[PDB]
């Protein structure tokens, strides 16, 4: 029996079979309804339907649309019979015991699954790097977290939720490409702007130092080819966009940037384990994808910590999917097997069995 | 007693129910479901609400953790114990040594393994992890061989980071301490401000270092320049050689950022670690411990004489400027000068651009 | 030694200067201002930087404070002591009694006043405040007369606020405890959810009160209605009289907001206060203490029998619904029902508007 | 010797002679300079000069313009010789010891004053109500504070600075009168909009309840007469403007409203004195002027505190000037006299004498 792994993202469902490679079913988590349709299809029929966003920010909010998600995941992309395969879904950090409890209930009652598990995404990401202790920076489409973890357990009041993430950075690149004269504010064709963000732009090691080079190097700026014939160019705004991570103030937030969030997260934690936290520090998810973000982070934390502090950033080449892979690893893990919840024991204890 | 029929599997209702021993004093024993049989018409209810119809000696968490670790390893329990015996002369992966160290068996779970090896035959009926742990506790002097291997893989990168901080304190501490073009500047200040501060308040032979910071503070009656500006003009005119004077002190910015107490106790810890290496290598390895200890002990010694002179140098400057090295770190001490230089530099730019325009 | 001339008054330079006993080990005794005499040209300096040329026995703060208080008073120390003697039968301003109470003299500053009245003649050479304090400590039983006056001015407004809380707990606690249309609703729930929850998990005779909150929680397979919606339709159909049922419980919202432990100990404190009043009035006032105590002691008694029955009533309901009054306040207990009513009410609005189309 | 009292406000200098009545010299604290002129004159010559705002928000920032202020205060409005009269200036709460120290230095060195004192404005306000203990809500033009005070001493880490105040409420009334169709966005003629705010509009006891009456009563709305011939009318936006106090979100702030600010200010304080803090609660300054604000406040705190809590709002009819009067009271106070700083002792100790 192949088990199943579903990572439910603020912008994206990343899902597929355990036995680690990658999720082969990855789609925008969106629910369209007549003024039901799920995924990229909803992007296509957009405006004829009103898209609702169940997993926006951290937590699954309205459950009905979520059901629509898991149905489409199972029955369409994944193309399986949920009755057959034990399923592992992920959850945001700080996710409340009732969120988790109604997840399990929808699993067993709606999809008829044999067994299941709900696991904390940023612990899966720390698993995929071969670690049981450390601090993850999990940065997605809609949320960001700094999750301290010790002996597999994420330390509850350590976690710092930044409400800034990839969709917001896409918005910022809209704003600042417009200021450069480029013409797309359109909620349709902005689906190309994102692409720019993903293909070219990056994180400066020293911001102003690189924005001193604003016009100096012509090969500092890059050439972007639109899907159709026409082509355009991208200047300094390139590195200026992911900068918003470290300086949230760019979009107007009064929250700390990253390195801070990271830092006082570590600092919330017990004095002993602090060392191990700095040493093992794992960045995960598609907004941790910008080139050079690891080193910039590195220098910026080396700044906050003492002189003698061993500080390492672990930024895996495959980390866009970090959680999900840590999912596969965990599901396919053998000693994990006894920890699965089953219909037997849910029907025994009800949804509140989900606590371990 | 008396549960219901359930044609369709109704959703669990997660209510927290009362045990009948509590039920007695409450509203709940007044009347019962015995009236409610058909009544509400259970049928359209159930039509409306229907849903769709080896062994471990390690605590399971610890187990899972270990697994996640070794899975990343790729190494067998045998390769691994062979490596700890040979001191990772088979592929020394210090990271992995570090992760693994936490999983060293506690005596409590040495008990579950120990005679229960000889007793029965858990072998091959043992979970991979438990077997690993067995063979892992099999290694003699495990804890110390681990420690040693950690130490070894670390030492290079260690003084890689430790040395230049010791150097930057040493450099900066002395270049400051030994600068004449500084002592000069200071003495002009002592003058100027003593002139100001006299006729009332007295006259004084020197000032604590903080003072430097309020220089930009007290302006001209004109309000157009500052005191610092004035000291700048007075330098360029009456004492031109000093107009640079910052160029005689060097690592001060870098030395500011050094947390020295840490650096020293890191050096001391390194010492105890080398001692562990020699004690182990003694009785007895002896391969590749010797091959380390020789090519290292002199490097360590250089770090130690550089620690002693770093500490002495720094205490020297702090006391030299009036402050208490016991109560002040470089993270405070040196930025004073930094700010002053940076400002001085900033001052003459204005003193220059004012003369032009 | 050797301060400077200062033609014009240079701005103070606020530097923190070094005492010459510190000066010896530092850069600062190397060289001095003795080289710097003309040099920098002190003249254009000083032209550029020029500026423009009874008795208290109370600690002064306490004094200032008192003054600020009495200034607002308008009353003389004599008027005031007369008032405290007569129990503010001269203009009882409870506010002012309250402020004043803090300024009651400590024995420590009774010492400074006491014999130093008889000794010499500080009188009329004494600061107003000190004189006031003297005459203030002159009043016999000052502390208790103060307390009494506070108590008196407060008592009305006191049970003004205390009574209705006691009432609102009493009212609500019982209207809930005694409602049949409630016990009915609950028993329908017990049924329906036992039906759901049986065939597995068992069957149970009652549920802790939290349960009510997940009602809206578990929906229809349709997803279009909720359980609560269903219980609503089932009420309007099979049991129509219950469709109101909230109208049998009353002060529940208002009783939620009561913090009862406080209310009770406030009552007890009032008790001790009345006792002080009678103890004082006894030996001896006796004017206007009697004139209070009579017209009051029965009011107080009503508050006390209402406290006892409030407490007993509330403990009664809590235990009646399964919870622990020792561990739960109204601020938790009652909102459960509030939320359930508010929701139920909300539910039928939808159950109604759905039937319309 | 009449002493002097200068209250330096974020928008307004309220100054005059001790011996309490009211400041007779009150002018906008603004400094004009050629692209020097101080006060309402700067309002008149506006745009020909660039107005700088030394006291904007809490603290005096640029001192040169401040000197310009005190010079105009002394030499023009007040029409005195500063060498002659001991001067009492106010200061924001949390004002840093160097701000205070350079205030004193400018006093003695620039204006040649015989004696002086710097006092904390919100303590003066509490003085003018005859109290040494309590919590002031001092709400001015540019800042707002909740200042806990015990035995005359303001408790330092209690003080809560809200960056919202009267100028911001004037802006809000601009925004929401524009939404009603009225045509003045002008930075000139908006000096009438402020007037509306001051004469008519108020604070609702229950917001929505009163905005349910949005169009019901015609006498709920009021008639406003412009300076010239034309006249206009004011609707619900009337009570909607001071609401921004209690709901900062209206302008877009993530800061607590008032009652909250008040509350956790009290709650920052030691458990014993809490009682005395609730009991004596003094509102002060021209943004505490809106009618009914006291009772609204009252109900809103009675909400947060326990049942049995004695909670009184002191909102004096003269409190627009509260601080300044508390100033007169203090300067004219006799036991205050030994507390004055003098040139003798400044010239002895230098500006750091200002600490008591
Ligand atoms: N190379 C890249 N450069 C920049 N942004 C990227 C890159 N790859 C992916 N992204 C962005 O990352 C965001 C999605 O990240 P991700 O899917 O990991 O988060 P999520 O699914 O919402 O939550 P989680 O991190 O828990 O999975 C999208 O906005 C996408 O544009
Ligand atoms: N009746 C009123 N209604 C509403 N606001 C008023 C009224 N009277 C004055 N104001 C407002 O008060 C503000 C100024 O108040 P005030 O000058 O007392 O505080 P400040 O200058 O900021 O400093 P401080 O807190 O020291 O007094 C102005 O913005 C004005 O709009």
């Amino acid at each position: 029996t192949t088990a199943l792994v579903c990572d439910n993202g603020s912008g994206l469902v990343k899902a597929g079979f355990a036995g680690d490679d990658a999720p082969r079913a990855v789609f925008p988590s969106i629910v369209g309804r007549p003024r039901s349709y799920v995924g990229d299809e909803a992007q296509s029929k957009r405006g004829i339907l009103t898209l609702k966003y169940p997993i926006e920010h951290g937590i699954i909010t309205n459950w009905d649309d979520m059901e629509k998600i898991w149905h489409h995941t199972f029955y369409n992309e994944l193309r399986v019979a949920p009755e057959e395969h034990p399923t592992l879904l992920t959850e945001a950090p700080l996710n409340p015991k009732a969120n988790r409890e109604k997840m399990t209930q929808i699993m067993f009652e709606t999809f008829n699954v044999p067994a299941m598990y709900v696991a904390i995404q940023a612990v899966l990401s720390l698993y995929a790097s071969g670690r049981t202790t450390g601090i993850v920076l999990d940065s997605g489409d809609g949320v960001t977290h700094n999750v301290p973890i010790y002996e597999g357990y994420a330390l509850p009041h350590a976690i710092m939720r930044l409400d800034l993430a990839g969709r917001d950075l896409t918005d910022y690149l809209m704003k600042i490409l417009t200021e450069r004269g480029y013409s797309f504010v359109t909620t349709a064709e902005r689906e190309i702007v994102r692409d720019i963000k993903e293909k070219l732009c990056y994180v400066a090691l020293d911001f102003e130092n690189e924005m001193a080079t604003a016009a100096s190097s012509s090969s500092l700026e890059k050439s972007y080819e639109l899907p159709d014939g026409q082509v355009i160019t991208i200047g300094n705004e390139r590195f200026r966009c992911p900068e918003t991570l470290f300086q949230p103030s760019f979009i107007g937030m009064e929250s700390a940037g990253i390195h801070e969030t990271t830092y006082n997260s570590i600092m919330k934690c017990d004095i002993d384990i602090r060392k191990d936290l700095y040493a093992n520090n794992v960045m995960s998810g598609g907004t941790t994808m910008y080139p050079g973000i690891a080193d910039r982070m590195q220098k910026e934390i080396t700044a906050l910590a003492p002189s003698t502090m061993k500080i390492k950033i672990i930024a895996p080449p495959e980390r866009k999917y970090s959680v999900w892979i840590g999912g596969s690893i965990l599901a396919s893990l053998s000693t994990f097997q006894q920890m699965w919840i089953t219909k037997q024991e849910y029907d025994e204890a009800g949804p509140s069995i989900v606590h371990r | 007693k008396k549960p219901i029929k359930t044609k369709f599997r109704l959703p669990v209702f997660n209510w927290t129910a009362l045990k009948p021993n509590q039920i007695n004093g409450t509203v709940f024993s007044e009347l019962d479901d015995e009236k409610i049989l058909e009544d509400l018409d259970l049928d359209r209810f159930e039509e409306l609400f229907k849903t769709k119809a080896k062994v471990t000696l390690l605590e399971a968490n610890r187990a899972k953790n270990l697994a996640i670790t070794l899975r990343k390893a790729g190494r067998s329990a045998e390769e691994i114990c062979r490596a700890i015996h040979t001191f990772d002369l088979q592929t020394l992966p210090v990271d992995f040594v570090e992760c693994l160290m936490r999983f060293l068996p506690t005596e409590a779970e040495v008990k579950l393994l120990r005679q229960y090896e000889r007793e029965r035959q858990p072998l091959e009926e043992l979970a991979a992890e438990d077997r690993f742990m067995l063979l892992f506790s099999k290694v003699e002097r495990l804890t110390q061989r681990m420690a040693g291997m950690a130490f070894l893989g670390n030492f290079q990168d260690n003084l890689q980071m430790l040395t230049p901080q010791l150097n930057a304190i040493i450099a900066a501490s002395a270049s400051v301490k030994s600068s004449q073009k500084l002592k000069q500047m200071l003495e002009i200040i002592l003058a100027l401000g003593n002139y100001m501060n006299s006729s009332k308040r007295g006259a004084v032979y020197g000032f604590k270092l903080q003072s430097l910071d309020l220089l930009l503070d007290t302006k001209s009656t004109d309000r157009k320049m500052t005191l610092l500006h004035f000291i700048a003009l007075t330098v360029k005119e009456k004492y031109p050689e000093l107009a640079n004077f910052w160029q005689e002190l060097h690592f001060v910015e870098k030395a500011a950022a050094v947390s020295l107490e840490n650096v020293l106790l890191d050096v001391k810890e390194l010492g105890r670690g080398m001692e562990l290496i020699r004690r182990e290598c003694s009785i007895h390895d002896n391969s590749v411990l010797r091959n380390f200890l020789s090519t290292n002990e002199g490097k360590l010694d250089k770090l130690q004489r550089d620690a002693k002179t770093a500490e002495e140098a720094y205490n020297a400057v702090v006391r030299y400027f009036g402050e208490s090295p016991k109560t002040t770190p470089p993270s405070v001490f040196f930025p004073v000068f930094v700010r002053f230089i940076r400002s001085y530099k900033e001052a003459e730019q204005e003193n220059e651009a004012r003369k032009k325009q």
